[PDB]
RNA sequence: CGGAGCCAGCGAGUCUAACCUUGGCCGAGAGGUCUUGGUAAUCUUGUGAAACUCCGUCGUGCUGGGGAUAGAGCAUUGUAAU
């Protein structure tokens, strides 16, 4: 269940941050997995 | 006169040599007895993202013992914070 | 039935030069699992010579 | 082993239970041809009959075909317990029952 | 022989077998027939693996395949069904009991027995598909000596797995019998057959 | 059965519809004066020797 | 040069062990021998159905003089098979715990195997006499 | 102290380190003899690192062999390859090196997976 | 099928909770009990995985291949398992 901003669809529902798969690539340069390969 | 094992982390190789090289020459200078930098296996944290990707993360580890009175490795964990 | 399928063990594997597990059912008298301690029986006789020995075929020869 | 050799004495197949049996596969194999008998239970029957189980059905005494029926009428008197059997713990009577062959 | 006695022995059968020149437990490749001369470049086994299973990576140049032993070639195209895909010691030990097979069928040397069934089941001509304008008609190429063996090995091998499938008889034993009928041609075994069926094709279609 | 012995000597292509078969120059083993052109099916490098059966026969393209 | 565990195969091993304690018949064996398959990921009880527990009883004293402890879990690992689930492909399946428990009860009954405080089942001084004993004689077997 | 090489040996995430003392002529794998190698099939071939030399080279050396990863036919090639390392780096670093050069022509004449490491790794199976 | 041998690596693990679990006893098992270790290259872990190797049972017979379907009970998570 997304608990962020209501956003279900593609959660990443793994370790329980659940940003959707659209968000999360919003916010993949604040965590650190980055393009190396 | 307390033994404390210093356990740190990064995840750049530059400033982890240079916060473990700090913590050398200065415990070097006014002679504390200590085991150099052991230098544990960067562990690789990785994500295969939706063909397939790959995301990665290499994290470092060092670890450093010191023989040292309370004010000294009082003195050294306040300043060494960056 | 024991005297007239025994001994034409005795009779056909000295003729054989080659005794093995599936070289000896083929006689059409017996089964394939007595046939193998029939194999053993010979080789304590000594009408079999072992070569190789396997779990699943063992070759043998004639005396 | 011994190749023991026999001279007849067998019979082609047998009758246990109202139903045929072959007497020429092992005695394992030989009583599962009959219904509500698997391979597991004709072998601990046998094994509480202390029945060569290696030895075909063609070389068994119908003693020993005594001794698996008595253990077919009374499996939880010869230390064969309740979880063996197929009917466990019935509606009708409470008891545990294995259902035969022909009695289903 | 000169034994030397270590403290962990090592045993006087394995000192006796490799001491002396046997090249196998039991064979050697000093005693290897070779009779086309297109076929003694691309059989070539003189390096005594007294196993014969290796790591081999021959499979990167089409030169090297032919420097693959052809005991362990041999052994690799046994490796072909789907229930054996990955087992080649399995037809490491297939390969040991068939050549004491034809030991005991009285072959003296297996491993020639081995070579005559590659050199004599090998289909020296055969035919293509060309285009041929609609009615497209078949016409006989001349396939190459390094075909030659992998086609020889691979209706061996085809002819084994068909033999020893839905029969009592061993895989070891119908290989023999294979090995044996088609070191000299005898059309009893299989690759023989269906050499001359690709060699009549060719014949009639050239 | 004439088993024509054969030395490839000179490569040509590679030829066929599909592109497998090799146009190959052949210098004929037993007598060097025959020089033939053959169609192999298979891979072959340069100075291989070939088992032909007719060295009569020569075909001159291929679809 | 010592007569060991160490120097002899693991089924000749097992075998001639395993034909000692059946001649000396000096441990404790159980009443379901004839009733219990070794694991759930089985089909059939042993085919050795009067000595299967003295070939069991030679696997877990020789896995035992071999390495420093055991555990029940650990030999139920040891054990493992591949087991069919029908329709579902082969899994690995863990054997059961008390025919573990009826064979350290046994082999340290007689004095062979013994807990350690590590929580384990380690070999016996008497334990590792006794089998480098029988391996010497298994080694004598071979003359 | 007796004079020791310490050489690894490895194949296929399968490390045999080998420590080739001078003793009585005794060969361990894991503690194990060379004569009971876990496949009887794979056996002759630990073997040959051994006789592909000779068997007078190995009454001046106890052998060790300890092992770590791998799986069945990687162990063997992983013992066999550091029994051959270990046999020619103590015929190196003690012995002189021509007996080194012998027993190198005779590993590389035969078989250079025994002196040389290899590289058939799983790839990187490509993202 | 019945025994034996027992070969890896990527991961992953609990706080203001019940995660990964070693070991010991009970149970045919499922599982249960009692604890212990690990917030981690430390404990689980050497994850003693499977395929594999060897030896015996089977003997080509919809067979001892197959396991679909169905009956009976027993346990586990879940409020609730039809």
């Amino acid at each position: 269940q997304c608990r962020v901003c209501s956003s279900h669809t593609g959660l990443i529902r793994k370790y329980g941050l659940n940003i959707c798969r659209q968000c999360f690539r919003e916010k993949a340069n604040d965590i650190g997995f980055n393009k190396f390969r | 006169i307390i033994k404390i094992r210093i356990t740190l982390t990064s995840t750049k190789v530059k400033q982890l040599e240079n916060v473990s090289s700090n913590i050398v020459k200065n415990a070097e200078q006014h002679n504390l007895v200590k085991k150099g930098p052991v230098r544990l296996p960067t562990k690789v944290l990785k994500i295969s993202t939706r063909t397939w990707e790959t995301y990665e993360m290499r994290i470092h580890k060092r670890y450093i013992d010191l023989e040292a009175p309370v004010q000294i490795v009082k003195r050294i964990t306040q300043i060494t914070i960056e | 039935l024991d005297q007239e399928k025994y001994d034409r063990i005795l009779k056909e594997v000295p003729t054989y030069r080659y005794v093995s597990v599936s070289v000896l059912v083929d006689r059409l008298k017996i089964g394939g699992s007595l046939a193998r301690i029939a194999l053993r029986h010979l080789e304590k006789e000594g009408i079999i010579k072992p070569i190789s020995k396997h779990s699943k075929q063992a070759i043998y020869t004639r005396a | 082993s011994l190749v023991v050799q026999e001279q007849g004495s067998f019979q082609h197949i047998l009758r246990l239970l109202n139903t045929n049996v072959d007497g020429n596969i092992k005695i394992v194999y030989a009583l599962t041809t009959i219904k509500g008998v698997g391979r597991r239970y004709s072998n601990l029957v046998c094994k509480k009959a202390d029945v060569d189980l290696h030895k075909r059905a063609g070389e068994l005494t119908q003693e020993e075909l005594e001794r698996i029926v008595q253990i077919m009428q009374n499996p939880t008197h010869y230390k064969i317990p309740a979880w063996f059997l197929n009917r466990q713990n019935d509606i009708t009577d409470g008891k545990d029952y294995h259902t035969l062959a022909n009695n289903v | 022989f000169t034994p030397v006695v270590l403290a962990t022995p090592i045993p006087e059968e394995v000192q006796q077998a490799q001491t002396e020149i046997k090249l196998f437990n039991k064979w050697s490749f000093e005693e290897v027939e070779v009779k086309d001369a297109s076929l003694v470049d691309y059989v070539q086994v003189r390096q005594p693996i007294f196993v014969a299973h290796t790591a081999g990576r021959y499979a990167n140049k089409r030169f090297r395949k032919a420097q693959c032993p052809i005991i362990e070639r041999l052994t690799n195209s046994l490796m072909m069904n789907g229930r054996n895909n990955g087992k080649k010691l399995k037809a490491v030990r297939i390969i040991k009991h068939t050549l004491d097979i034809i030991n005991v069928l009285t072959d003296q040397n297996p491993i020639q027995v081995v070579v005559d069934a590659i050199t004599n089941t090998g289909p020296r001509e055969d035919t293509t598909r060309v285009g041929g304008g609609g009615a497209a008609r078949r016409q006989a190429v001349d396939v190459s000596p390094l075909r030659r063996v992998n086609q020889a090995i691979a209706l061996l091998t085809i002819g084994a797995r068909e033999a020893a499938f839905r029969n009592i008889k061993t895989i070891a034993e119908t290989l023999a019998e294979e090995l044996i009928n088609a070191a000299k041609g005898s059309s009893t075994s299989y690759a023989i057959k269906k050499k001359d069926e690709l060699e009549r094709v060719a014949k009639s279609n050239r | 059965t004439p088993v024509t012995l054969a030395k490839v000597i000179k490569v040509l292509g590679r030829t066929g519809s599909r592109g497998g078969v090799t146009q190959v120059r052949v210098e004929f083993l037993e007598d060097t004066s025959r020089t033939i052109v053959r169609n192999v099916k298979g891979p072959v490098r340069e100075n291989d020797i070939l088992v032909l059966m007719e060295s009569e026969r020569e075909a001159r393209r291929l679809r | 040069p010592g007569v060991s565990v160490r120097d002899v195969a693991a089924q000749d091993f097992i075998n001639a062990y395993a034909s000692f304690l059946q001649r000396q018949g000096k441990l404790e064996v159980p009443g379901y021998v004839d009733i219990v398959k070794t694991s759930s990921g089985n089909e059939m009880p042993p085919q050795d159905a009067e000595g299967w527990f003295y070939k069991r009883a030679a696997s877990v004293a020789r896995h035992i003089y071999m390495r420093k402890q055991v555990g029940v879990g650990k030999l139920n690992k040891l054990y493992g098979g591949a087991k069919s689930r029908g329709v579902r492909p082969y899994k690995h399946i863990d054997a059961s715990g008390s025919i573990n428990r009826k064979v350290l009860q046994a082999l340290e009954k007689i004095g062979i195997v013994e807990i350690s405080p590590k929580g384990g089942r380690r070999i016996s001084e008497n334990g590792q006499r006794d089998l480098d004993r029988i391996a010497a004689q298994t080694l004598e077997e071979d003359e | 102290a007796v004079p020791s090489v310490q050489t690894f040996g490895k194949k296929k995430s399968a490390t045999a380190v080998a420590h080739v003392k001078a003793g009585k002529g005794l060969i361990k794998v894991n503690g194990s003899p060379i004569t009971l190698v876990e496949p009887e099939i794979l056996r002759f071939k630990v073997y040959e690192p051994l006789l592909l030399v000779g068997l007078d080279k190995f009454s001046n050396i106890d052998i060790r062999v300890r092992v770590t990863g791998g799986g069945h036919v990687s162990q063997v090639y992983a013992i066999r390859q550091a029994i051959a390392k270990g046999l020619v780096a103590y015929h190196q670093k003690y012995v002189d090196e021509q007996s080194k050069n012998e027993l190198k022509k005779a590993f590389t004449s035969y078989d250079r997976t025994l002196l040389i490491a290899d590289s058939r790794r799983p790839e990187p199976k490509k993202f």
